[PDB]
């Protein structure tokens, strides 16, 4: 567990940097200048004073700076103070303390939100950022609850809000929001999370999903006594720890020593004894450990569920086309479209073996790459039983019809978005009777809330194009840090073979989704499910995943503005697949609330070359 | 210098507090340099302050002392920035300071503390919120009080009633307080809320009556049972960090601020006195009980100046 100490008092750095490296702690939060250092800048004869203004630099190493420290603002300072004269004061402090920190050069420095105005707060750390470009982070410090909502109830005439307040319980995620939201989406400023003694309603912390906490600021008055007499934690604390432990933040350890007994070590230990007793990562999450969050425009063969699936999709196929009686007489013809390092073709032959039945191998790949695959091992395994197929599928003639077409939606060899399309020009070679493999596929859309996907979107900005066609194209995502707003609903659906007098692949749908929470609208999550052979089917949706299927990742489909939504509101998006002679592409807009511009006209930002 | 006294006193003076025999208690901390560490003082010659070699007791605490008090005639209440409250026990001999206890209970740093009228019984304010009832006798906490929902500014103890005492923090909240009740906190509010509370005082003689220093540098005279403001006046340019009376049957407000200088006001809170000394934040003040008419004052600029008030 990386973990850190807070410390508001630092009277020699190099015996309490030692003292806390002694406890265990990787880093120190400690204020650069005294916090009882109160400065004057503006009137005389404070403004003069004789300095130095705080420790010297060397009193540390240039390492254990960008490595060991980190900074903290000084609780005096109030840049949104009502009285002017404290604000200028404030003003030229912070950038005093901000600049000292970018001289030191730490790696994080700490800035407090404790109020619902920090807007000249905002201002000031928007221009220390924009003067000279650095890598330096900025942790936000906001707690779960507001010090005012977690006051004790001992005021005689001005009590405790014993009334229900559901959009007054999410008021310190709204102080976060206006500020990031001022600061114009920086990502150099990040969430630095304080946790209460008693944690709020479920969905107060459900506010925080997708947003970017760096850091868990976690207080000694906080921490329970257990039977022995050492710092422990309730049940519906440690499920927060947990959810923070899989989005990887910093623990800091804040206050002094409650459980006077045994050292500050034993706070840290009991958060090392959690993630040492925390669930098994299964094969999905032991899969992408590093591909978390990582977006990509749009490995296969490592996935043996899949082929499995497959396997037995064929093996019933077979069984139902031919009996018994005829397992000697009768060969099924089938051809593999898009066979690629020959996995399908394969898996189409152990499911014979399996039946016990004649069949007859056709593997179709343009792709002259992956042909010499195929060819090498149609002359060192399968022989004469497999016919790569190499040629122009549109001029070349099959010697006979097929009785069942194997194809994969998506893969490096196979069709992806264009999987209609193709299995449309491919069911002119297969027979009246004939079944395709998968038969049908369903896409699904679901709307997600995520401010850091939002920002990684935003990141994607590239010269010698539109400066927003990162936000018209899907992107295939890892969904970590993330929050699904409503349940999947299906968006499209195609059947295959389609012996439709008029086969349409265009398609637009309206999708109607309930929010029962208040949140902001990011993107859409595409998922998808796949019917192979009657029971035997493939899934990304959350609700149906197939058990240990890694090799599909769901599709991203962003907005260029974030939408606010409330409480009981719904989300209507509008999609539309376009297909037209020369290009396939997606479109995509939002109706309720608010409308959103239509994403991709006509294929401008992403389009699919058929 | 007397034996254990560090050679050097640290440049900001946070504390200066006049004992009944006449000596003066000093209070100072390191607010910049390599170490940012506190000392206590005990000067017989007030006069020979804040010169090191001719001192009557010295020492050296773990961290910056943020307010002081007397604990009787030989006890020390500390403040502390560590987030601890210290009692320093003066010698047999008033030559060396020892430390009775150290207690870590503020999450914090502890900014004001308040010796109750018995004086078995002390308060404490801290940045952490909360708000300490300690006992002096068995070194313990006897309540933890969280009223407030920004760190305190200051905490007074009543003149003679023990249960009663009153506290103000940055949520501009003045509570008066009364251990004897379930709920002991009372926002003792104003007609309309104006500037943070920074500095508290209460009256010698009448019990009922308390003056208030804001941020703004106005300072104002409120009665508990009236619960609204009657008279205040803008005394100083910046805010106002303390508030003392003399030891007068009628006595005198002296008023402290950031701004670095002193003001002495009557019962209407008109100026009589002024003083700007001092070239830096004034802290702490103190009238002799010796001579009525000499009030000692002490800043960050380490000058310890004598004033006569007319
Ligand atoms: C609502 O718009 C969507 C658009 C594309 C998709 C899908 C496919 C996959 C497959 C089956 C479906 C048809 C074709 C082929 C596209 C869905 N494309 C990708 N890369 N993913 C992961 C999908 O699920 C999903 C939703």
């Amino acid at each position: 567990v990386s973990s850190g100490r807070d410390l508001n008092c630092v009277p020699e750095i190099a015996d309490t940097l030692g003292a806390v490296a002694k406890q265990g702690f990787d880093f120190l939060c400690m204020p650069v200048f005294h916090p009882r250092f109160k400065r004057e800048f503006i009137q005389e004869p404070a403004k003069n004073r004789p300095g130095p203004q705080t420790r010297s630099d060397l009193l540390l190493s240039g390492r254990d700076w960008n490595t060991l420290i980190v900074g903290k603002l000084s609780p005096w300072i109030r840049p949104d103070s009502k009285v002017e004269k404290i604000r200028r004061n404030s003003e030229a402090a912070m950038l005093q303390e901000l600049n000292f920190g970018a001289y030191l050069g730490l790696p994080a420095f700490l800035l407090p939100l404790n109020q619902e105005d920090n807007t000249n707060l905002a201002r000031v750390l928007t221009n220390h950022i924009h003067t000279g470009h650095h890598s330096s982070m900025f942790w936000m410090r906001v707690p779960l609850v507001a010090p005012e909502d977690l006051r004790d109830d001992i005021i005689e005439n001005a009590p405790t809000t014993h009334t229900e307040e559901y959009s007054g319980e999410e008021k310190t995620w709204m102080w976060w929001h206006n500020f990031r939201t001022l600061c114009d989406y920086s990502k150099r400023i990040a969430v630095a999370l304080e946790i209460g003694a008693d944690l709020p309603s479920n969905h107060v912390i459900d506010r925080w999903l997708g947003e970017p906490i760096k850091a868990a600021i976690l207080p000694t008055s906080i921490f329970l006594t257990n039977k022995k007499g050492f710092p422990v934690l309730s049940k519906m604390h440690q499920r927060l720890i947990f959810r923070l432990l899989k989005l990887e933040v910093q623990f800091i350890i804040t206050g002094t020593n409650h459980h006077s007994e045994k050292e500050f070590c034993s706070y840290l230990q009991y958060l090392e004894y959690l993630s040492q007793n925390r669930p098994p990562p299964n094969a999905y999450e032991l899969f992408a450990k590093g591909y978390e969050d990582y977006l990509q425009s749009p490995v296969f063969e490592k996935d043996p569920i899949k082929y499995s699936q497959y396997q037995q999709a064929i093996y019933k196929c077979l069984l139902d086309r031919v009996p018994e009686e005829e397992k000697d007489t009768n060969v099924q013809v089938l051809m593999v479209l898009g066979a690629g390092r020959g996995p399908l073709v394969n898996a189409s032959l152990r499911a014979a073996k399996q039946a016990d039945r004649r069949i007859k191998l056709y593997a179709v790949e343009k792709n002259p790459n992956a042909v010499v695959t195929l060819e090498n091992w149609q002359f060192e395994e399968w022989g004469s039983q497999v016919t790569v197929v190499s040629s122009d599928m549109r001029e070349w003639v099959a010697p006979e019809k097929a009785d069942i077409i194997v194809s994969e939606l998506l893969g490096s060899f196979a069709d992806n978005e264009l999987s209609p399309e193709c299995l449309d020009g491919a069911q002119h070679f297969l027979k009246d009777d004939g079944v395709s493999i998968p038969g049908e596929y369903t896409s699904f859309l679901a709307p997600i809330s995520s401010s850091k996907l939002y920002n990684e979107v935003r990141a994607c900005r590239e010269k010698d194009r539109d400066p927003e066609a990162q936000f018209e194209m899907p992107y295939v995502v890892r969904l970590h840090n993330f929050h699904q707003l409503s349940a999947p609903q299906p968006c499209f659906t195609f059947s295959h073979p389609n012996r439709d007098p008029m086969i349409d692949n265009n398609r637009y749908c309206t999708l109607e989704f309930p929010v029962e929470v208040n949140t902001v609208l990011h993107g859409f999550a595409g998922y998808f499910e796949t019917v192979l052979y009657q029971d035997i089917t493939l899934s990304i949706r959350p609700e149906t995943h197939s058990p240990g299927m890694f090799s599909w990742f769901p599709i991203l489909f962003p907005i260029k503005q974030p939408i606010t939504v409330r409480e009981g509101q719904t989300i209507c998006v509008r999609f539309w697949r376009c297909s037209n002679s020369k290009k396939v592409w997606y479109e995509w807009a939002v109706t309720a609330p608010v409308c959103s511009a239509i994403h991709n006209p006509t294929g401008r930002s992403y389009t699919i070359g058929l | 210098l007397p034996p254990n006294a560090p050679a050097c006193m640290e440049r900001q003076l946070e504390a200066a507090r006049y004992r009944s025999d006449g000596a003066l208690l000093l209070g100072a901390s390191s607010l910049s340099g390599r170490c940012w560490a506190g000392s206590l003082w005990l000067f017989k010659d007030p006069c020979a302050a804040p010169n090191e070699g001719f001192c009557s007791a010295g020492v050296q605490t773990e961290a910056g002392v943020a307010d002081l008090t007397w604990v009787g005639e030989r006890g020390i209440l500390v403040a502390s920035d560590s987030g601890a409250v210290e009692l320093w026990e003066l010698d047999e001999n008033e030559t060396l300071i020892v430390s009775k206890f150290c207690k870590y209970e503020h999450d914090d740093i502890v900014s004001t503390v308040s010796v109750l009228s018995s004086g078995t019984q002390a308060v404490s304010g801290s940045k952490d919120i909360c708000i300490k009832v300690w006992d002096l006798a068995q070194q313990v906490v006897l309540s933890s009080y969280r009223a407030h929902a920004a760190q305190v500014t200051c905490v007074a103890a009543s003149p003679h009633k023990d249960s009663v005492f009153l506290s103000c923090s940055e949520d501009n909240r003045i509570l008066l307080w009364d251990t004897r009740c379930p709920k002991p906190a009372s926002q003792i509010g104003c007609s309309a809320p104006g500037y943070l509370p920074t500095s508290l005082a209460w009256h010698p003689q009448q019990s009922e009556v308390f003056v208030f220093g804001d941020e703004n540098g106005t300072v104002s005279l409120v009665d508990t049972k009236s619960t609204s403001c009657v008279l205040s006046s803008a005394v100083h340019s910046q805010c106002v960090t303390g508030l003392v009376f003399s030891p007068h049957s009628v006595p005198f407000l002296a008023s402290l601020s950031e701004d670095c200088s002193l003001a002495v006001l009557d019962s209407s809170l008109s100026e009589l006195f002024r003083s700007q000394a001092h070239r830096d934040f004034v802290r702490d003040a103190t009238w002799s009980p010796l001579n009525h008419s000499l009030l000692t004052t002490v800043g960050w600029d380490h000058q310890v100046v004598h004033h006569v008030v007319p």
